[PDB]
């Protein structure tokens, strides 16, 4: 089978500047024809992928002309003259030459940018939820960058790390930031036994934790 | 305009066959390859098989032989790929897409279908309501949100005020935990708006035709 090597992630870019995404072939892609069977597909989160180049280096139908490809026949570059917000999402190469056909593991592109805390928000059970015999704990830590950050969930000063669920969104194609959620699921039983519930993250942004707490009376 | 119009989502039991759909639109059907490509969740691509209907010629990935098979039917113009003997390691979306010309790749793809195989029960979302606790939260801007909770399978939709409100807006991935998905989405707003003109998350469910409105409330 033929491999296509991409790297996972590219350094972060400065909006407006250059950026390139190599691909490595385990085997020359030009046909005795002369074809080069090499494409270069782009996917954004939640979407279908799109076609930015063929053939090596024929710019699609579709594609605008900031994008640019070229290579030896068994190595690939992607260039993008001026990167814009809405270019984050995951680029891979592929290869029609020979059965079966295969694609590159795809390389993230994200862009750099200031700095930005988090917004924390914390929100106690529901009434509704509550009626279930549920309790769970929302915390919402919106538009930071860089995308590294800690979440740690504190339950009468205590540090509790079951029943916690994280999801995470992919760079925001218009401010460049992410967002998390995080949320700790108890049952009513547990939750009306404690008082104060405390959401605590760690960015580069503070050296001390930004928390957000409330007492259940 | 070329189109691609794919089936919708599904939700079967291992052991069993699925076949989707592939509605192409805009050009000659008979001109041109469709090729099919799965991507499973945090994965990338796997390509599947090409089919030319104009003759009926087929070419596949030998990885899975056995489990699947492509046709068309000319009178629609619709593709379809059958996959059998439906395991989990077979829960994905599949894309279709159209080749260009001559070894000019898929420029133009469809929606895809989202396949999930499990012996779990379908289960309808609970939405729960957030709004503002015991700290006032800000005072420019005020963040709600919803909390989708104990449904099954994935996907469900989720919008604000029918679809009105978007700005400020983070619908999260889902979570699987016990069999059942957990999902939560924000939207920010001004605080002067609010609770003024009113804000409303509407999740969809369509496995379980399901659609639940919770008006966020002081
Ligand atoms: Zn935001
Ligand atoms: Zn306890």
């Amino acid at each position: 089978d033929i491999v296509l090597t991409q790297a996972a992630f590219s350094n972060p870019v400065t909006l407006g500047a250059s950026a390139s995404i190599s691909c490595r072939s385990s085997k020359s892609l030009l046909n005795s024809n002369g074809i080069i069977h090499m494409y270069w597909y782009l996917q954004k989160p939640g979407q279908s992928p799109q076609l930015l180049i063929y053939q090596m280096s024929k710019l699609a139908s579709g594609a605008p002309d900031r994008f640019s490809g070229s290579g030896s026949g068994t190595d690939f570059t992607l260039r993008i003259s001026r990167v814009e917000a809405e270019d984050v999402g995951v680029y891979y190469c592929a290869q029609n030459l020979e059965l079966p056909y295969t694609f590159g593991g795809g390389t993230k592109l994200e862009i750099k940018r200031a700095d930005a805390a988090p917004t924390v928000s914390i929100f106690p059970p529901s009434s509704e939820q509550l009626t279930s015999g549920g309790a769970s704990v929302v915390c919402f830590l919106n538009n930071f960058y860089p995308k590294d950050i800690n979440v740690k969930w504190k339950i009468d000063g205590s540090e509790r790390q079951n029943g916690v669920l994280n999801s995470w969104t992919d760079q925001d194609t218009k401010d460049s930031t992410y967002s998390m959620s995080s949320t700790l699921t108890l049952t009513k039983d547990e939750y009306e036994r404690h008082n104060s519930y405390t959401c605590e993250a760690t960015h580069k942004t503070s050296t001390s934790p930004i928390v957000k707490s409330f007492n259940r009376n | 305009e070329v189109q691609l119009e794919e089936s919708g989502p599904e939700l079967v039991r291992p052991g069993t066959s699925v076949k989707i759909s592939c509605k192409a639109s805009g050009y000659t059907f008979t001109n041109y390859w469709l090729g099919w490509v799965k991507q499973r969740p945090g994965h990338g691509f796997e390509w599947i098989g090409d089919i030319y209907p104009g003759g009926v010629y087929t070419t596949n990935n030998e990885k899975f032989r056995g489990k699947a098979i492509l046709t068309a039917d000319t009178s629609s113009s619709t593709a379809y790929m059958q996959l059998s003997s439906l395991t989990s390691e077979d829960s994905a979306v599949y894309f279709c897409a159209r080749a260009g010309g001559y070894y000019t790749g898929g420029d133009y793809w469809g929606q895809g279908t989202s396949v999930t195989v499990s012996s779990a029960k379908t289960t309808p979302p609970s939405v729960y309501p957030l709004a503002p606790g015991s700290a006032a939260q800000t005072n420019s801007m005020v963040t709600l949100g919803c909390l989708v909770k104990g449904y099954f399978p994935e996907p469900v939709t989720v919008t604000w005020n029918s679809g009105s409100l978007s700005s400020g807006v983070h619908t999260f991935p889902a979570v699987l935990q016990s069999d059942l998905y957990t999902l939560s989405s924000s939207v920010t707003v001004p605080s002067s708006t609010w609770p003024s003109e009113t804000v409303t998350c509407n999740v969809a469910h369509p496995a379980s035709s399901t659609k639940v409105d919770k008006k966020i409330v002081p």
